[PDB]
């Protein structure tokens, strides 16, 4: 349940990614929606296009809701609540959603980050995300 | 599995430009090292105790080689990824008894070792191209579970 | 997918028995009961703000009976679940996108309102046959996906 | 999280079931090991063939943790503690395996209890198992 050294990495990798976040954060979005398009439909209104403003304005929300959960490592569900309440009860966000998205959150660090993606750190990472969507998918209604 | 031309293009040019030594090991052992459970397959290999001891393990390379060999072959002959995999099926599914969900996390592993490797080079539209692939080959290979 | 003889006889008996005009609806109301996310599909089917007001919407069980018929086409073309749901994959892939993994949900609800009305008649080997046709179809709805 | 309302639902469940538990942990088991045939290879050293007394002693284990769960239900992750070390961290028990045993558990319920079963039982049941499943594979190393 994301130990000692889990947080270490993790923070380490917040640090390395620094104000990259909201820019990593619309990257991810947008390699979901190419590489899992059934997501989409989430985001009706939106527009998907490269270089969405929409998108852009998004990942910065996501980034930043990724960032208070690590900054409240220790308490998620306190933290997390409000969007907990928002994807499951309004959103009605499926489960399988969160993993599809936490895949394009390492696949874009992988990609940004080639010495803090270490098999220790991906690990790391993996174990962070499993356990913000797990919180994110507490409210069932 | 049906990859439009653009698609193919994307995972033929990357694919290419693969190091098929290294590639699989470190796919194979992020896999070992991310999801733990795995390694009740490969109690045979030896040292797994910690991920620089999985992931400079001689077995876990060499094996890992033979993962990617069935990947390149894979894409080979996407149009047809069924006849290509029954082998491997067989082995995966009524011998071994592979977990099922495993397949794809591998895959997934395998796109995460690619981005980290190639970059910026993989592009979403490149990685939309390989979690295609990807789902053909775990489908495939799980199709004694069908 | 492929049913051994007994395994045959176990589905096919059991659901001769079947009611077709509620069982149906039973397996898709739970199914927006026990998993809510998948209302998001059905905002025009009504009152779904109650499970007695799900499992009585009339418009469920009107819609749980095609879903229903579905399956009994699937058991009559095992040796061939794709050619069979070759449309109704188009549909729920391509037109609705409906999130990957809940076909095996609603077949695993399917499962679970099978044994809820026969008790003691549904036995783990006779469980056992319907899992094997209940992934046989949630995988051929998916082949859009695969 | 185990809203009062499933909370009730379980219990009520936990009672109507009775002295039978053991027998129904027992029943869910074999139907696991039938319906998804990877499962057994966990237990290579039981014998799994019907009216295993391996199978009987186990299945009343198994009923016994999950009362234990429901008898401190506020708090699973401290009662589970040691089998969550043992799931994940010895046997090596792959996640997918704990929804394959819910659905089977949930199965055996329904074909018990008709009565209780209903759709809001169902859901809540569903819930409990999850959020059981959810301690167990908390433990990954
Ligand atoms: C770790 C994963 C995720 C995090 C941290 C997260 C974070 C956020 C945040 C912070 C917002 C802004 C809400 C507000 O304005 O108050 C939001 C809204 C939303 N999210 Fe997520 N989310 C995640 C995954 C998902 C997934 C997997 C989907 C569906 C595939 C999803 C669908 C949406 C939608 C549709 C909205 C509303 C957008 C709008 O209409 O403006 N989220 N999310
Ligand atoms: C989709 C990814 C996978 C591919 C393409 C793949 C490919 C291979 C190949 C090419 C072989 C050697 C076959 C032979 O020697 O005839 C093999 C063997 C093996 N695989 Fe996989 N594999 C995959 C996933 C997995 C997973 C997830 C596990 C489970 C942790 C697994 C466990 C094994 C084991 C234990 C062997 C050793 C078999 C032996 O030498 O007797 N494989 N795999
Ligand atoms: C494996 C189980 C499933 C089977 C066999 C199945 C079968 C059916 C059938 C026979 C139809 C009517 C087709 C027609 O009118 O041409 C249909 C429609 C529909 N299904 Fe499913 N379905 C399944 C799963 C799902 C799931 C999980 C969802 C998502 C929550 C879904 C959402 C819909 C919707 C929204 C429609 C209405 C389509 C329309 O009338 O325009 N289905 N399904
Ligand atoms: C809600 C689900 C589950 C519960 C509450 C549970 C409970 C238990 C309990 C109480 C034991 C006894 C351990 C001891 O002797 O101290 C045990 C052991 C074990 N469990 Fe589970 N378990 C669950 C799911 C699983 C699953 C899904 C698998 C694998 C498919 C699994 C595999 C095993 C194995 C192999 C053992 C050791 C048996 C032996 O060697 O004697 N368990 N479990």
């Amino acid at each position: 349940v994301l130990s000692p050294a889990d947080k270490t990495n993790v923070k380490a990798a917040w640090g390395k990614v620094g104000a990259h976040a909201g820019e990593y954060g619309a990257e991810a979005l947008e390699r979901m929606f190419l590489s899992f398009p059934t997501t989409k439909t989430y985001f009706p209104h939106f527009d998907l296009s490269h270089g969405s403003a929409q998108v852009k304005g998004h990942g910065k929300k996501v980034a930043d809701a990724l960032t208070n959960a690590v900054a409240h490592v220790d308490d998620m569900p306190n933290a997390l609540s409000a969007l907990s309440d928002l994807h499951a009860h309004k959103l009605r966000v499926a489960p399988v959603n969160f993993k599809l998205l936490s895949h394009c959150l390492l696949v874009t660090l992988a990609a940004h980050l080639p010495a803090e993606f270490t098999p220790a750190v991906h690990a790391s990472l993996d174990k962070f995300l499993a356990s913000v969507s797990t919180v994110l998918t507490s409210k069932y209604r | 599995v049906h990859l439009t031309p653009e698609e193919k293009s994307a995972v033929t040019a990357l694919w290419g430009k693969v190091n098929v030594d290294e590639v699989g090991g470190e796919a194979l052992g992020r896999l070992l090292v991310v999801y733990p459970w795995t390694q009740r397959f490969f109690e045979s290999f030896g040292d797994l105790s910690t991920p620089d001891a999985v992931m400079g393990n001689p077995k876990v390379k060499a094996h890992g080689k033979k993962v990617l060999g069935a990947f390149s072959d894979g894409l080979a002959h996407l149009d047809n990824l069924k006849g290509t995999f029954a082998t491997l099926s067989e082995l995966h599914c009524d011998k071994l008894h592979v977990d099922p969900e495993n397949f794809r996390l591998l895959g997934n592993v395998l796109v995460c070792v690619l981005a980290h490797h190639f970059g910026k080079e993989f592009t979403p539209p490149v990685q939309a191209a390989y979690q295609k692939v990807v789902a053909g080959v775990a489908n495939a290979l799980a199709h004694k579970y069908h």
